[PDB]
């Protein structure tokens, strides 16, 4: 969580494993396509809430109707202030809740982590954990999709908690 | 033996501003603001618009000679007026109601020009074939519009004239006309016998009386006299009726038309193509789904709300922090 | 981000106006540009904070203007000691601040 | 109120230097400290700013790595350090009143630099 | 012994959208959109409004035959016309500033009608019994307007007209009247003495010399001649004067009324009942403190705006997550 | 924190007591009413800061003022598309901020509870959490009070200790 | 051996409401409403305003003798009228398009009187010096406009005037002129030769036939005739000609000008102060730079936009609960 | 957390400082100078996002124009109740996302005592904390400035641990 992965195919979080039979990253399937997911419904209610009706904006007046041009020009100054202020402001607003949402979701990860290696890993704090047992293949990937089952290993980190 | 918690990064430039702050680098974004056009004029709703080119709405619709090149369609989408659009009214005149003519014009979904008096047979004791004017030419010699005709004394008398148009079509009947006011007493007793003179139009519900109005003006385009016009709308089933002893231009043709008064009118240089869009700009025609625009705040169709903004760019991708 | 001072009052006789003028590179807002002045030999001193506004210790004859990129210093009379070097200060997003060329006022 | 920079000196190249900037007449740490250098001729170029009250810095990036700034809020003194000077470094530097820290800035004046100092007149050659 | 916390579930289906989800189910919400309506008229801030279910503004403010057995009210805060209301003008016209009348009477506070010139004794030299149209007639008795007179040649002559009003009522007046235009010079003779015809009216503020329009028109409700209608506002301690040599139509009635805000005119067929409203929608009046409704654009009173969506409501409760 | 409770009617927040001396629901009666005050605030705020003057909507022109009909239907087009858009937003945006804020509540109550049990019970991670040490009715009333007297349970810990 | 955590805590009393929340006391806030105003007016752009103070600016305008004393500025950034504006037309009548007037005179760029037909030689042939009325008299000196002259009649002969202006400047010149409508025949006969007479005006732009309209009128001030006023831009090059028989008020002085961006005019009776200010507001100047005021939304320039609520403020502390 | 402190001179986040060696309240510099930036920028975008025109509003009508004159009292009380709502809710979204941001800073403040310490002090629960090993005032300016590692005193914890 400290910087990003410039190494990632895809996904906008993942893991990445350091192991005696590889090493690499690898997206979370299952949080990266709900966060697509939402965003794309995000983007789509702000282009789907707006359903502008056919007009023809622009009217001519005549010389001797000063004060009508004068008062078709308030009102499109008028809707252009509405328009610019409020979609500066939903953008500014929106792009802040974007970027805590998505800090968000990868401290969700991270403490969903915390619960199934809560007392199974050295946590160090810079979006690292570093495991006091001999962990293969098979429980990383348990512990990437899920359902981690904690007593498996239990005493074996305890003495690896002994030496520590 | 150990796994990190991260999110991906990218080689992205886009610039994204936030709250509280600003210039914020994101691996994804989506720009809501189209600052894009083609250049070119386009169709709207499938249908052609009418290009003027070089002639004013008063030019067309009056039958300038000058317009002669331009020929009509059946079903407009807006009208396109350019900045070199000079050759408008050819007589010294101020043509009334002139921008609701235009708002009227706007979009027709079936439009026809009828021959409303043909010239043969409907003025039998006035003289159609003069009339024309130094201020309208046409290939070197004084011409005159083609949609209106100016009547004239025809053997040293000006006969009442008493006409009338029975609306037997389905749709609306735009019918226009004009008033001539010669610049002297002299000149109105040459050209009209009857000196004093009156011009009556109506319908079942238009009915107005005019009188000229002799005086020495100001010379505009070599002449001194001018022209009023007028156009009136006639419904199914009703009738338009000329009475006048003199100074009436009468029209010889006039339009039906099914109109659609959804669309505007568009001032802009750029020539017309092929394509489909939902919206025309000045600058050129867009296509797009996002809610806003800074092209122009003059529009006409479906598009977005004009904004001053240089940029809406909304994130969708997190916050890229290359480590 | 950079400006471009564009000097146009190389040379001119106290008593008339100074149309001086600075372009920014980019739109920015115009609370983050002010104008200095600089006698040769002596340090510099602010004259406008802001576009808009002046709220110093000095003489009425200073009032500037400007807007987006356009903006305009305008030194309505000027007097023996007005001729001195103007600079440009823009602030950026950052706390980093940049300047102009600047331009003379010969006598 | 006043900055008072300290005296001049002549270096000769790749030496470092210790500029000094005192302030008083008003709070210290409201307020950031800027350096500008005035080569002669040119014009103002901006060599940095250094926060008063936080410690935080901001370096010119083509100048990145060679502008050190430290602030002693005991003696209200604060100091830069220049390393590896070249001969085109030559320059006089004017010490400057920046941002201020601590609140919520509305107006359009703090933004800017009001109080500037005498200049050092640094010589390199 | 296990303790849990946890949230609450409920049979409830409601379901709310949300920025990133759609279809959330919830526990409780409410609704800021008002979807429904009473389907009734009625009275806005107390006073009932003015319902005229065959008559039109200018049938009622003349005084067409058919428009005798509608209620006069003291006040209204709006005026209900019915989609087939068209029994108005009853000789062939147009009123000028229709549109300005129409709107000004929205909202009067105290209106009452009055005899402004006795049928009986303003008018010893001319012949009030005649002025037949014979286009408008009730239970065939070919009656005019109520509200105004139409005065004819006593026989042979028309003694010139020269009426004046004090207006001594403490609020504004409102006096009507029309200028009739015959068709013909011959009909003028027969109607009217002295074919050149002079008509004047004005107060302190308003001054207008109208002259008649004499020509063949289309035929319209059988009459091939047309009528111009008139109002003007008299101030309070102001003087009111008519001046004319023919064809003026003289108000006998005309109104008091002190105008006091602003509103509007329903176009509806909903019956009128008693109710007590705060906003009154041509589909029927609303019961809500709610932001908003979808029912119509055109309300008058302090009603929701109007939002061209399904449903705006937000979620109160929790997520329905079922067990 | 996974579903809902299908037997509590009592409020919207709460606490599951499953013991041999009794079992039910209850609400956390302070949390529940201060959710309610605020979203009622929240709701009447929605509501009652929308300004309301006496208008009139819709005005008759003839057939010579179409130019001045179509301002005014410009005028309440933009209107209708600014109340539209921003109603749509305002309801979208405000309905994710009121389920946010009901599970960062219901979170704060975990939280709570986790910070009052300190190491006196485990925690499952789907919203319960199993006690090691027999707490009698009263005693669990003291934990949903927030005065659980810690000190006097150790000493069962201390025996619980051998089991784990 | 202890730390905490937590935050400022100060006396400071500001409360500020939020959505969760009212009330809340902030350590810390910002104001966004601005409900302060100088009490005094200045010069909107640091350009004076042009006042009035009693005088209305029809009044002004023509050369209303009450207020010849109003000094003239070469430019304008807004008007300034008292509510107790008076002293406008001075003899009893109405401006046509008054307001048209009023608003493109709102903001002038370039604004100079000169005198267009010098009184001693334009008018040889017709009496310049009995153009008085009672109306409006100067000191009782029984005097007319200072910018119009009147002509009458001159040994019972009323030669047809035929003056013109060429207009050789570079600015648009307003023109302004009046057509004096006589209480009886009478009086059309002992003030003007030719009973039976017209007054035509007219530019390229321009053309407009007017007519005598004699009738007896209700009394406004002493007199029952009554005065209309016209005015006319004057493009550059643009002859303007005055043909009449009739009774024609001649200007004697006209305007230059150069429209300004368009301003609006303020009625106040705050008096005018000598500062500079970015905004104007009917209850003084404004120099805020905050989003949003309360002040009367009829504002001239570019300004917070107004909102009805009592307070706007944002927090920028934290909560302040001392403990 | 629990409240607020009156005794800070000059910062708006802080620690309070017990110690043998001294006392007081000293602010935290870099989390207070970061917040107080992005409430400035969050204030000066709210306000300088404005787009003000120089225009002119108020116009005078005939008699004879009621019909525009009500319109033109439509467009201004339609840009008020837009102007008003608006702005009400955006002062007070504004206002509870930056007092929640502003919570949000001073738990994260806990946070990075909390994960710093890695159980080398005793959490209190009331947002404090008391150290179970000796603490000088170095290493109170090494846990202020972010840079104190538990290792250093970490046996010493461990026995008054024990102690317990
Ligand atoms: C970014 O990196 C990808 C890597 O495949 C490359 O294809 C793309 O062209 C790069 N973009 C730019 C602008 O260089
Ligand atoms: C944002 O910052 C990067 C950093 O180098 C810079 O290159 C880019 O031009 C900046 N963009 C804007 C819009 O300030
Ligand atoms: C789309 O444009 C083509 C011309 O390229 C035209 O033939 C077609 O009819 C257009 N589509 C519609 C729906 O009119
Ligand atoms: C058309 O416009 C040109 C512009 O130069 C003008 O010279 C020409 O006379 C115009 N034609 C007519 C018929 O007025
Ligand atoms: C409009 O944009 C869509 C977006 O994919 C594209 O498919 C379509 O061809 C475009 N049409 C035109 C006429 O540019
Ligand atoms: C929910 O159950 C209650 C019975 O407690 C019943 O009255 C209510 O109508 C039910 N609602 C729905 C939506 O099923
Ligand atoms: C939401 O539910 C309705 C039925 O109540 C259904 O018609 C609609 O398609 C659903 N929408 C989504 C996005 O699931
Ligand atoms: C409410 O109804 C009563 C019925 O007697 C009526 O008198 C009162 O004026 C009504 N009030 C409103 C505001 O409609
Ligand atoms: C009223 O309107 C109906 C509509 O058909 C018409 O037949 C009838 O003659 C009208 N009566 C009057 C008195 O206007
Ligand atoms: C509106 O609702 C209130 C109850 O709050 C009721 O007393 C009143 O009669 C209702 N009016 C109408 C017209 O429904
Ligand atoms: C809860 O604790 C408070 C003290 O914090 C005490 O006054 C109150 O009586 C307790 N309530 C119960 C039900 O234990
Ligand atoms: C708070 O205390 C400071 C101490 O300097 C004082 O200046 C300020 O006026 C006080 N504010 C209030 C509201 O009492
Ligand atoms: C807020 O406090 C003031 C007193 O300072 C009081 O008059 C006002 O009514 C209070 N408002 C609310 C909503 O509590
Ligand atoms: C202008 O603003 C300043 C505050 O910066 C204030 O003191 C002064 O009185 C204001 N002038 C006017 C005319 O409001
Ligand atoms: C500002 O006001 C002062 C008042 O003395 C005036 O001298 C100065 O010229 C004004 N500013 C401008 C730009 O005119
Ligand atoms: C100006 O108006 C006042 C107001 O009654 C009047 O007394 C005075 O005679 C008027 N003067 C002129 C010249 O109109
Ligand atoms: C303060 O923190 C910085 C962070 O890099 C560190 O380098 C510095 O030594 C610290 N100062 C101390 C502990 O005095």
């Amino acid at each position: 969580i400290e910087g990003g992965w410039t190494g990632m195919v895809d996904g906008w979080y993942g893991y990445h494993h350091q192991n005696e039979q590889g090493s690499g990253y690898a997206a979370d399937l299952k949080s990266t396509q709900n966060a697509i997911d939402k965003i794309t419904n995000k983007v789509n209610s702000v282009i789907e809430k707006m359903n502008t009706q056919f007009t023809a904006v622009g009217k001519e007046f005549n010389h001797l109707e000063k004060r009508i041009e004068n008062l078709n020009k308030k009102v499109d100054d008028g809707f252009l202030d509405i328009w610019t202020y409020n979609a500066e402001l939903l953008v500014l607003l929106e792009n802040e809740r974007t970027l805590d949402y998505h800090d968000s979701n990868v401290k969700n990860l991270y403490e969903k982590v915390r619960n199934q290696l809560k007392n199974n890993a050295k946590e160090i704090g810079n979006g690292c954990f570093e495991f006091y047992h001999k962990c293969d293949n098979t429980c990383m990937e348990s512990v990437k999709n899920g359902t981690y089952d904690y007593p498996k290993y239990s005493e074996e980190a305890k003495l690896n908690r002994e030496k520590i | 033996d150990t796994l990190c918690i991260g999110y991906h990064a990218n080689n992205s430039t886009d610039t994204v501003d936030t709250v509280l702050e600003k210039n914020v680098t994101v691996t994804h974004s989506v720009n809501l603001l189209e600052d894009k056009h083609n250049g070119k004029l386009c169709k709207l709703r499938g249908v052609a618009p009418l290009h003027l080119g070089k002639c004013n709405i008063a030019g067309w619709i009056l039958g300038n000679p000058e317009c002669e090149s331009l020929s009509t369609a059946s079903s407009w989408s807006y009208i396109v007026e350019t900045s070199n659009s000079d050759n408008g009214t050819c007589y010294p005149g101020d043509f009334i109601n002139y921008e609701e003519l235009r708002e009227q014009l706007s979009s027709v979904s079936s439009f026809e020009r009828f021959e409303i008096f043909p010239k043969t047979s409907s003025w039998p004791n006035h003289d159609s074939n003069k009339g024309v004017t130094a201020a309208c030419p046409h290939a070197g010699a004084k011409s005159f519009y083609k949609n209106l005709i100016w009547l004239v004394k025809k053997g040293n008398s000006y006969p009442k004239l008493n006409q009338s148009y029975i609306n037997d079509k389905g749709k609306e009947v735009l019918v226009l006309w004009g008033i001539h006011h010669p610049s002297t007493t002299a000149d109105q007793q040459s050209l009209y016998q009857n000196a004093d003179a009156y011009v009556f139009v109506g319908t079942s519900r238009y009915s107005k009386k005019f009188k000229p109005e002799i005086a020495t003006r100001p010379k505009v385009r070599d002449q001194e006299g001018r022209m009023n016009y007028y156009w009136t709308l006639v419904e199914p089933g009703d009738k338009i009726t000329f009475e006048a002893t003199g100074n009436l231009v009468v029209p010889r043709y006039a339009f039906t038309m099914e109109r659609n008064a959804g669309s505007g009118i568009i001032i802009s240089d750029t020539p017309v193509h092929d394509c489909n869009t939902t919206c025309q700009t000045p600058e050129g025609a867009i296509n797009t789904s996002l809610p806003f625009q800074n092209i122009h705040p003059i529009t006409i169709g479906k598009c977005p709300k004009y904004v001053k903004s240089t940029k809406l760019r909304l994130a969708t991708g997190l916050r890229n922090v290359p480590s | 981000i950079v400006l471009t001072q564009s000097p146009g009052t190389l040379s001119l006789s106290p008593g008339e106006r100074a149309t001086l003028s600075c372009r920014a590179s980019q739109s920015v807002s115009s609370s983050y540009l002010a104008w200095y002045q600089q006698k040769p030999g002596q340090a510099p001193r602010l004259l406008i904070y802001g576009a808009s506004s002046r709220a110093t210790g000095i003489p009425d004859r200073f009032s500037g203007s400007g807007s987006g990129t356009d903006f305009t210093l305008t030194i309505s009379r000027l007097e023996p000691e007005d001729f001195a070097v103007y600079y440009c200060q823009q602030y950026g997003s950052s706390p980093r601040w940049t300047f102009g060329q600047g331009t003379k006022l010969e006598i | 109120v006043q900055l008072v920079q300290s005296g001049a000196e002549v270096k000769k190249p790749g030496a470092s230097v210790k500029v000094s900037c005192k302030a008083s007449g008003y709070t210290f740490t409201s307020y950031g400290i800027s350096w500008v250098r005035q080569a002669p001729g040119q014009g103002l170029e901006w060599m940095g700013w250094i926060s008063a009250y936080t410690g935080n810095t901001n370096y010119a990036q083509k100048l990145q790595g060679r502008v050190t700034m430290t602030t002693d809020t005991s003696t209200s003194t604060a100091y830069m350090e220049l390393r590896s000077l070249r001969s085109d470094d030559t320059a006089v530097y004017y010490c400057a009143r920046g941002l201020l820290q601590g609140v919520v800035i509305l107006d359009s004046y703090y933004y800017t630099m009001d109080v500037w100092g005498q200049g050092t007149t640094v010589t390199v050659s």
